[PDB]
């Protein structure tokens, strides 16, 4: 499966098992026994006006 | 804030550590804990902060 969304640059560190914070607590949570990969990249040229 | 060579130290006591009040105020670029898991911080009490 593939999941996609947009966050800040300082909130990419929260997409990881065992993390705390607003994004992990209220928006998107990962299992402890996760098997997969995480990918991120900057999108200033498209998502900023 | 102080200079790095003359750094400052402050004592904290008799308080309730609800760090959810910082969510709308601050954005952090680095957060790392060493002797404790970040998901267990809501269930503990701390001695000599
Ligand atoms: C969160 O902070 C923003 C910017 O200071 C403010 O406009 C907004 O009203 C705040 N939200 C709450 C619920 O206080
Ligand atoms: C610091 O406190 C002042 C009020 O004294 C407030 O206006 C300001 O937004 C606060 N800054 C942060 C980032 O918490």
């Amino acid at each position: 499966y593939a999941d996609s969304f947009v966050v800040r640059g300082d909130e990419v560190r929260q997409i990881a098992p065992g993390q705390t914070g607003k994004i992990a607590d209220y928006n998107y949570k990962l299992p402890d026994d996760f098997t997969g990969c995480v990918i991120a990249w900057n999108s200033n040229n498209l998502d900023s006006k | 804030f102080a200079s790095v060579y003359a750094w400052n130290r402050k004592r904290i006591s008799n308080c309730v550590a609800d760090y959810s009040v910082l969510y709308n105020s601050t954005s952090f670029s680095t957060f790392k804990c060493y002797g404790v898991s970040p998901t267990k911080l809501n269930d503990l009490c701390f001695t000599n902060v």
